[PDB]
């Protein structure tokens, strides 16, 4: 709201300490987002590794486990998701996230390896080794179907599993517009920032939308009035933007809390 | 006679370069799908009102339509703008000239009392012109490239680039054409709102009206 | 600075944001169109012959770019005094047009040319308007008028009772015989020519020497300006933070060469939200590029006032090539989250204590910044005929804290 | 804020584009409420009798 | 002219008070959400087994 002008700062310093509280609110929401990510993803205290040889009773997890060929160590479905969606001028800045994609992938791989090899016991102490078929037996026994069913229909279940995972991979590959929520969030953020930076060109009832023009054309007596009008207009716009950011941050926090509950309950156990 | 102007009459409004951006503006333009007064004055050049800038066109590929006289009284009492061609230079005279009954020109002079300013500059062809006046500045645009989308009719999309600005600052209300001794359209423009799509190189490739259709 | 911002004498372990820095501008550059279309003012002052005062010569000047500084410092003028206009500012004003008045007068009649003055020629040959005139220039002309000039080539009008309105010429030569009662009661007599000739001789004195006089009358705010003074320009600089004034477009940034191409009629481009991104200089007609100068907030990482008194300072989002006592300091560490100075870099990895970003977070063992460690590492020996069954059990107790309420406040409305 | 006036609209268009985001927010909450009730109630694919 | 000065003071303090009220509303909503979560935890994990 000054753009490197001394008299603007001189007139500004008498309005109080708005900048302090604005920066405080923004820092608060930023720290909150960092904590949200760290809480939703960090749930295990080790980084497990899949065995070099894989024989899961006939199942096939090749498309879901991490791929060593890719330097990013991202599995196929993660690559499809990353390739599907797609999105410092005058004081606006964007700070990088604390957690980068690599350790996020490592966390997800650790969770997947734990839920494959061990089951639900790695979320309540130390992980234990257990064959996969003898884990599906327990998970069927959990829903009232006696374990006699699984050991006599193993091949059919394996075939249905593989066909379903192939179908879902094809559906993600072909059918678009299935990731609306993330794209909408990104578009909302970009649009809000764009309109905030657009608001500069408005006149707000003054002679011109640029300060140095009116500073080089007239004398103070009406110049402080014009600068006051511009200052109050820009302050109002900035305050509105901050309030909108606060509301959106609260909503995202609620959704992230729900996601954390879902992952902690369903992934590490049986619902 | 009457004719329907399909989509002609879009010009660069300002001196700003852009790239791959859809820009919405509100300014004086010729409304789409409007009526134009087809004239065929051949073997008849009546006075026509100015009314805030006019369109202009032609289709003959020779020097018969020569000059455009502008003014408010068509007499030596008030200054009249004369734009005429000599196949080698364009001479603009803003000095006071008297009335002409049947001027003939091609490559009339009554009197030049109280002269103030002078200016000197450099399927058939279409010469699309737009004459605009605002805040004492008289702007003349032009486009001299014909595209044969259809034959015998002016269909297609083309842009107009400014060629000359005049800081004369005069009031005019009546303009007439000058011919030789032995087929030009006219259209009026309104304060409409447009959306324009720019190319990668800064060329206007499409314009959409904002007050024509619900889809628009 | 941290103690100032926190407004306390004690600071706990963590990272704080104190202020922000920016790169200061260095010099200024202004540029203007290559050519400077001059004005034919030379034919005015160095003209051959000037008419008499009663038939002084007019001319209209407009759409010019003329400099008065080159004329102000010229010493070939007897007197150059202007009314209400500072000559040194004459190059910084724009007018609609000017009228130039040329004639020649006597030596002693110079003072008569002024508004609200009395005299024969100030009211009978030329009357100055009761406002500001552009101004009058007068210079000696005895070498071309009092030596080779005609004896009666110059005339004035000694005609009274006909006080002329400002900017009025009476070139009508009528014999002044009233033909009525108030002239000796006779008609035909008292017939005297309203005009009279100057009587001059070679070196006849000071008040009788010829003086060439030119009066400039200005018009301001009558129409859009067409005549203006020239503006000086300068060379350009590259890869430095500079403020610029290209043809009235002013702004600060760093100048680079650009690969874009403009159509031959634009003046300057932009991208979005009225942010200029490309200008072409009038002299060279080359397309340039503007980049905003680097700026950003600072931050301090401190392990706590109680423990130690040494801190590590981190500049956010700046490539460490120009940081500028922390000018050189210690081992500069450039990361993806900016440039950190005052702390060492280690090869090992440990838990995370003071988050910094981009996957790194520093700690106080001096201050060491490393790469975040995700935890321990193990691989379970999966095999299709082996299970693990616990044999002992432990019972633990945890804690969990949850707020449920906050203070109920109320502010008086009109009292505040 | 104008009540079918020309001078008021001319002075209002000079203040920026507040009303765009105002209308956007209102339409957003309206759509959100419609989706809310539809998601709460529509939990069956068929209709039994 | 005292009325002009008082208008300046009143408008400034009005914006300050509005900002304070809005912040209070946001924080109160967040605390209410946390309190609801705590109530669920107390009703579920204490009076029974989870
Ligand atoms: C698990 O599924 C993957 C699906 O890609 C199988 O990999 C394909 O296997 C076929 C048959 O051997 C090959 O023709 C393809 O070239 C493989 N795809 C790729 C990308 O290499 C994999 O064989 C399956 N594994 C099991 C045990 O069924
Ligand atoms: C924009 O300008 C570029 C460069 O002038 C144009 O690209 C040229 O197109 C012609 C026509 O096919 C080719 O012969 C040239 O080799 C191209 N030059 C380059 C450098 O690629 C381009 O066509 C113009 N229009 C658009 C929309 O980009
Ligand atoms: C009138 O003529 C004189 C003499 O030619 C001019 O003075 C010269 O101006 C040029 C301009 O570059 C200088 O280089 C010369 O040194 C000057 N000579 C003298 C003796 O002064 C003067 O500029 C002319 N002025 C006008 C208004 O025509
Ligand atoms: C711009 O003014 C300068 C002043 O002479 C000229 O520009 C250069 O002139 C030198 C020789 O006078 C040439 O060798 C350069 O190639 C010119 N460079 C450019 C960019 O023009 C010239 O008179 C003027 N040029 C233009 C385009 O107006
Ligand atoms: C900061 O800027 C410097 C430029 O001085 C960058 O240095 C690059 O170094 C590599 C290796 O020698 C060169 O190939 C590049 O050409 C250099 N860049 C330039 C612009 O010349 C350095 O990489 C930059 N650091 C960051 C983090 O951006
Ligand atoms: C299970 O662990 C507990 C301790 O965690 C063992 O109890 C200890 O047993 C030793 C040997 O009898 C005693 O000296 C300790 O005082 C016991 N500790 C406590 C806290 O009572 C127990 O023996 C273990 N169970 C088995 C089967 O070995
Ligand atoms: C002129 O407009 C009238 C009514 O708008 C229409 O009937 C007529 O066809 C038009 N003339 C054309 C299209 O040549
Ligand atoms: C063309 O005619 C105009 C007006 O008759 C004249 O001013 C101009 O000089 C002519 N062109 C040339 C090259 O003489
Ligand atoms: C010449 O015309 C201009 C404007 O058209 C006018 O101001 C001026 O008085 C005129 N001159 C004469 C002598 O009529
Ligand atoms: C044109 O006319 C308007 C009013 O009819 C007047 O205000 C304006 O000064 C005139 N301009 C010129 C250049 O004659
Ligand atoms: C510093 O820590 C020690 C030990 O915890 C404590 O006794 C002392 O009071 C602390 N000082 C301050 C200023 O906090
Ligand atoms: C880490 O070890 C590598 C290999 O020995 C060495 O090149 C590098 O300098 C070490 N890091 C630091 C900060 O010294």
């Amino acid at each position: 709201i000054c753009g490197d002008s001394t008299e603007c700062s001189n007139l500004l310093l008498q309005y109080g300490s708005f900048c302090t509280q604005l920066n405080r609110a923004l820092t608060g929401i930023a720290v909150e987002q960092d904590k949200n990510t760290q809480e939703v993803f960090a749930q295990v205290k080790q980084i497990y590794k899949t065995p070099p040889i894989k024989d899961f009773g006939g199942f096939n997890f090749s498309q879901i486990l991490p791929d060593p060929s890719k330097p990013s160590k991202r599995s196929f479905i993660e690559d499809l998701l990353f390739n599907k969606v797609t999105l410092k001028f005058n004081g606006l800045t964007v700070l990088p996230p604390l957690l980068t994609d690599e350790m996020i992938a490592q966390y997800t791989s650790a969770l997947l390896a734990g839920t494959i090899t061990s089951g639900w016991t790695f979320g309540a102490g130390a992980a234990l080794q257990i064959p996969f078929a003898m884990q599906m037996a327990y998970r069927f026994n959990g829903i009232g179907v006696t374990q006699n069913v699984l050991y006599e229909n193993q091949k059919l279940i394996a075939n249905q599993f593989n066909s379903a995972i192939g179908k879902i991979q094809d559906s993600l590959s072909s059918t678009a517009s299935a990731l609306g929520k993330l794209q909408d969030v990104v578009n909302q953020n970009a649009q809000a920032l764009n309109t905030l930076v657009k608001q500069l060109s408005s006149n707000f009832g003054a002679i011109s939308s640029v300060l140095n023009d009116i500073l080089s054309r007239l004398d103070p007596p009406e110049a402080e009035v014009q600068i006051d009008r511009l200052i109050t207009g820009r302050l109002q716009s900035l305050q509105t933007y901050v309030t909108q950011q606060l509301i959106r941050a609260a909503e995202i926090r609620a959704s992230a809390n729900l996601a954390a509950t879902k992952m902690s309950e369903c992934v590490l156990g049986q619902s | 006679a009457y004719t329907n102007s399909f989509t002609r009459g879009v010009y660069y409004p300002d001196k700003v370069f852009r790239s791959s951006v859809l820009h919405s503006t509100q300014d004086l333009f010729l409304p789409f799908f409007s009526n134009v007064t087809w004239f065929h004055a051949i073997h008849d050049n009546p006075v026509l009102p100015f009314n805030d800038g006019v369109y202009f066109a032609s289709t003959e590929k020779s020097n018969i339509i020569r000059g455009w006289i502008f003014g408010t009284t068509l007499d030596s009492k008030t200054q009249s703008l004369l734009i005429v061609n000599n196949a080698t230079n364009v001479v603009i005279k803003v000095c006071e000239f008297q009335f002409c009954n049947d001027p003939f020109l091609g490559v009339v002079y009554s009197s030049a009392n109280n002269c103030t300013f002078e200016y000197v500059s450099q399927f058939k062809n279409l010469r699309e012109f737009v004459f605009k006046n605002i805040d004492g500045y008289f702007k003349i645009y032009s486009k001299h490239t014909p595209i044969n989308l259809v034959r015998d009719l002016p269909q297609g999309f083309s842009a107009l680039e400014p060629l000359v600005d005049l800081p004369i600052g005069i009031n005019i209300t009546r303009f007439q054409t000058l011919l030789a001794l032995h087929a030009y359209y006219v259209g009026y423009l309104q304060p409409r709102t447009f959306l324009l799509k720019y190319n990668e190189n800064g060329t206007i490739t499409d314009a959409v009206d904002c007050a024509l259709d619900p889809l628009s | 600075e941290t103690k100032c911002t926190l407004k306390s004498f004690t600071v706990e372990k963590g990272i704080y944001q104190t202020s922000n820095f920016r790169v200061q501008p260095t010099e200024s550059i202004v540029r203007f169109p290559n050519i400077t279309n001059l004005c034919p003012f030379g034919e005015v002052f160095n003209a051959t012959r000037f008419a008499s005062v009663y038939a002084w010569n007019r001319k209209r000047i407009s759409n010019c770019v003329a400099d008065y500084s080159v004329l102000y410092n010229s010493a070939s003028f007897s007197t150059f005094k202007c009314y209400g206009v500072s000559p040194t500012k004459l190059n910084d004003l724009c007018f609609t047009n000017v009228y130039a008045d040329s004639f020649v007068i006597r030596g002693d009649e110079v003072r008569q040319i002024a508004p609200g003055q009395t005299g024969k020629i100030a009211d009978y040959n030329y009357k100055l308007p009761d406002d500001f005139t552009g101004c009058v220039i007068a210079w000696n002309s005895n070498n071309l008028d009092s030596k080779v000039g005609g004896n009666y080539n110059y005339l004035y009008r000694l005609f009274r009772k006909s006080n002329l309105k400002p900017f009025e010429r009476d070139i009508s030569t009528e014999i002044y015989q009233a033909g009525s009662t108030p002239c000796n009661g006779v008609e035909g007599f008292n017939c005297y020519f309203p005009l009279q000739s100057y009587g001059f001789q070679p070196t006849n004195g000071v008040g009788y020497q010829p003086y060439r006089v030119v009066v400039l009358s200005f018009e301001l705010l009558h129409a859009p300006a067409t005549v203006c003074g020239p503006k000086k320009s300068t060379n350009l600089v590259k890869n430095k933070c500079v403020n610029f004034n290209f043809n009235g477009l002013t702004g600060t940034g760093v100048l680079t060469e650009s690969n874009k191409k403009f159509l031959p009629f634009q003046q300057f481009g932009r991208d979005i939200a009225d942010t200029t991104d490309a200008v072409r200089d009038p002299q060279t007609l080359e397309i340039l590029d503007i980049t905003p100068c680097s700026f950003g907030g600072v931050s301090v990482i401190t392990p706590g006032t109680n423990t130690s008194n040494q801190v590590a300072v981190l500049y956010q989002g700046v490539n460490c090539t120009e940081v500028p006592v922390y000018s050189t300091g210690s081992n500069v560490f450039q990361t993806r989250a900016g440039c950190l100075i005052g702390a060492e870099h280690v090869n090992n990895s440990y838990e995370c204590d003071i988050p910094i970003g981009a996957g790194i977070c520093a700690s106080y063992q001096s201050i060491i910044a490393y790469t975040m460690s995700l935890g321990a590492e193990n691989s379970v020996a999966y095999s299709n005929n082996s299970i693990a069954i616990p044999t002992n059990f432990t019972i633990s107790v945890t804690t969990e804290i949850l707020p449920v309420s906050m203070t109920k406040t109320s502010v008086d409305c009109t009292m505040y």
